[PDB]
């Protein structure tokens, strides 16, 4: 979970790096990360009614990077944009009637808001992000894939102007190797290690 | 570990005073001592010291007085006898920058890295800031402190004997009498630094100077 | 089995490099390796019933990578995204309905979801990987394949600057070698040492 | 560490006047305070001392009195023993351009960059602009106060006692200016140059002058 | 801050005249006053006073007379006590090309540029005019005025206390009496040039010349 | 492997005192092996012996106390009369960098990697850390312990004995530093360190100081 076990790569590459900068830079990476591998996963319940505009509740060290699937009270509930309701739904901000719910907008960052307001449980299952200051980072992160984080920090280690640790070339070559591993993770997220097939919806 | 008694015999016999009366014994232990100081300065391979040192509460740490300047921190001691974690030095401007108050931070009972700078000897910060007076070694250009009487042992390698009697030739015959020559200290002073630069064992001290990790 | 083995061609081509460092090279490339060659394969069983997300077991110097295959009672599961479910098989994560096991969803990293929730055994047949900290790698990674390692291994140390062992062009020249070979054995899963052909499955 | 009894009796034993009936001993501590403050000047890193002190309130500040040049302002030193931020240099001409009256901006707690110019040595400006007197640690050049007796200590390195002896021999011996017209008092100056250029260990005087942060 | 006593003291301990019988007393106060302004004009950063000065309403203005150089103007100073408005150097030609009747300007009450010539060191030009006299620190190098007593103190730094007594050997013993030394006056130049020289503090005098911002 | 007696001999028929009495056996003994450990320190080539050497439990090992420097350490030496395991350098910035507590791990029964630093003498580390007094061989650049008798025998190279002798000559021939200002003492230190210049076979000392490994 901490850190330190990402320290080792970088004081490999990078000998003498202080840990704090070495720390921020290894949650910029996981950021970055976690963005394009869109692995990281938590579910939360928590009670909205009376055209309130809850925020999501998320692990303290994380923040909610973006929703697979929001569900209201047991129904799956289809997301859609706020011009998509101004132009199918008039009147959605003006109104004040409640009832069942059949879309979701978020106008605000964390703040999901269902054309028809009514008290019932949410519940989101929506990917996470790690914040830019989180002490641990989680399992699936650093026990499996520290080194690609690790190869993202010290990019941006290596990339640090004016000092001892300054390579361009090796900068370079560990951004690329950031940048492969990434593009070679991203269908985790459908593919996951089950090895479920990767298929196109078919529109009739 | 050779005692001062042997380096007062040199130079006794290189002065041509056995006796020790014109030159006295404690002002050739005075020219040993500052021979000794001196070969630590221009090359501290000379004398270094593993030393275990406490540490007080704190990020800001002060080097054992007795020390010219430390040269690595290998290992941080654990309690009693474990040698513990080994520490690594770092850049304290970025320690400053990412994270501004690092000093106020929850000390940790070991160090982990430590940052130091030349131009200032006496100051070395350590990260996080040790706690209850955890102990590191410490491996620094220790100087000699003293030569109080002849019997006293000089720390130093013996072979810089020859170095510590042209010092003290040099110094010694730096006297205002008729029975000191000038010449010959301008010589014995050429010598000693020609002897401390052919050192071909310890710290280079002609080609390369202060560039030594 | 231990990187001993590994350690002299290290030696020769990177002289005099730390233990702890090497190994940690060894271990990188070896990951890496099973990535792509997928050779390591495991056999797993346990007892999943009444809605837990059950881990798997895994040796100590080991995370389960790829599952080939998961039974359930002696079944041929089919494995499947999270979203399939999601449009297919409504109300998925609400019910709590008891059936026979249909299809696999592995919402965390390694635990494995059956769309119904069943009390039986569990088998999963899936390819490993090492971990990051094993101080014995599998006979198959050491035994037949230690020269593929050890280039990509070169490759990583060699890249490490401000050393005696730094040289651009052994580090490259390794890297190509490690690439061309792990590229001709991606396909030993399929052909294996039996020589099995590979053959397109065919809808009609 | 060193009082300067240690460095009297070198001298006295250089020059051949144990009494110090030529060279009297107040003199001789002239020229042991005066060699304290010329090598402190040359290699700052022989004496470096973080002195505490309270900031005026405004953004222009005085370091103090008897310091020849501040290097470093490492800690920003909390009420009481906290230790509290830290402070990193910065740019005086981009803190003008840009929002002109930072001078009339609302006094901070604690202060958070300081520009300092070698040009301008007792003048150093705090951004933001201090306020009731903040304690700021302050790592400046000091100079030695004077040694007015013999028991009197200098706190400074204790080679600089051999670099002290050399330049009292200078001071003393150009009294007697006429013997080879000053040839040993200026043989005396090359071996004090030459000690002060071969100190590997603090800031080498022998590169580019202020090169060294 | 230092006394000319203790300079003076100096002097007459190089010099074989304890008594001030031959260099009056009067002289070496005069010697100590031309080393003080001297000294100030081959290193600037000896002597910078930070003065506020009125400015006489208009484009053009005059520097404090008793001032070698203005370095830098780094507040222009509210009423009262107010830090006010800062002042950033900018380029005189361009100011007379566009608007080329800037001098007949309507006078600001806080000047908001200012612009220097090496060349015309007495004469420094406010953008826009100043009004109704409004005072503006002055960062330049003040020059000492005078040396009238023994007991006079010396606002110079105590660490130039060896450069001023060199320059006075350097002018005493140039006096054309049996009293007095050539080649010793020569090798006191040369001590004198060289003490400046190895200033690693201050501005840089053999590497940088005039250069420093 | 010459004898002391010899090289008395030499010296003793060079200056023109076969009998012993200005320079008596005592003294030239102690020039000798003064001689042996400068000549030692010069050219490392002229003495290494291979010495069994056991490891005291932990990473930290110190070396034996009469060794200026090891330059290798082949062979790791098993129990009893088997030679066991080699041994290879490394660096310890990579070992504490990664696994920081390489110190508290298992001492192992064999060490695998040594590491040395030229500017610690005294202290190099092993990995893994050392157990039950494993001995293992070590060349070292020992130093000669010292020349009590006549017939004490000197281990070293018998070339090496004309450079002693020549070495002897220039320590008595600074005794008489009268004549000629020691021009024959430098002149036969001239010839000492042409004599080690020109040896093509050992360590070359002409060029670069500890190029070679």
């Amino acid at each position: 979970k901490p850190l330190d076990v990402f320290m080792p790569i970088i004081h490999r590459f990078a000998p003498g790096c202080p840990e704090p900068t070495a720390f921020a830079a290894i949650r910029e990476a996981a950021i970055k990360f976690c963005e394009r591998t869109r692995l990281w996963r938590c579910d939360d319940e928590f009670n909205v009614g009376a055209d309130e505009c809850a925020e999501v509740a998320v692990p303290y060290g994380a923040a909610l990077y973006e929703m697979e699937l929001v569900q209201f009270n047991g129904r799956n509930m289809r997301p859609v944009s706020t011009q998509w309701l101004d132009e199918q739904v008039p009147d959605w901000r003006t109104t004040t009637q409640s009832g069942q719910a059949q879309y979701v907008t978020q106008q605000s960052e964390d703040t999901l808001t269902f054309v028809p307001a009514e008290a019932g449980s949410v519940r989101v299952y929506g990917l996470l992000k790690p914040t830019l200051d989180a002490d641990s980072l989680p399992d699936l992160l650093a026990d499996t894939y520290r080194k690609t984080i690790a190869d993202g920090a010290l990019s941006e280690l290596l990339i640090i102007p004016g000092k001892a640790w300054m390579s361009a070339d090796l900068a370079v070559f560990f951004g690329t190797r950031f940048d492969r591993e990434l593009d070679r993770l991203s269908t985790k997220t459908i593919k996951g290690q089950q090895r479920a097939p990767v298929r196109t919806r078919a529109q009739f | 570990a050779f005692p001062a008694s042997v380096v007062l015999s040199r130079a006794a016999t290189l002065l041509q005073d056995e006796d020790h009366e014109r030159w006295t014994v404690d002002e050739l232990l005075e020219w040993l001592t500052d021979g000794t100081r001196e070969i630590v300065v221009r090359k501290p391979s000379a004398y270094m010291k593993t030393t275990t040192a406490a540490l007080v509460a704190g990020s800001k740490q002060a080097l054992p007085e007795d020390a010219i300047q430390l040269i690595d921190v290998p290992r941080n001691l654990k309690t009693d006898g474990s040698p513990g974690r080994a520490v690594t030095a770092t850049d304290r401007r970025l320690l400053d920058t990412e994270n501004p108050d690092w000093h106020s931070m929850k000390p940790a009972g070991q160090i982990r890295h430590y940052t130091y700078d030349s131009n200032v000897p006496t100051v070395f910060y350590t990260y996080p800031p040790a706690a209850a007076g955890v102990q590191v070694e410490l491996v620094c250009a220790w100087r000699h402190p003293a030569l109080t009487t002849q019997n006293d042992v000089v720390q130093m390698g013996a072979e810089f004997v020859s170095a510590l009697v042209s010092w003290c030739l040099y110094r010694a015959s730096s006297k205002d009498s008729e029975f000191a020559n000038g010449a010959v200290a301008a010589a014995h002073y050429s010598a000693f630094s020609d002897a401390l630069g052919a050192q071909a064992t310890g710290t280079p001290t002609t080609q390369a100077a202060a560039a030594a990790a």
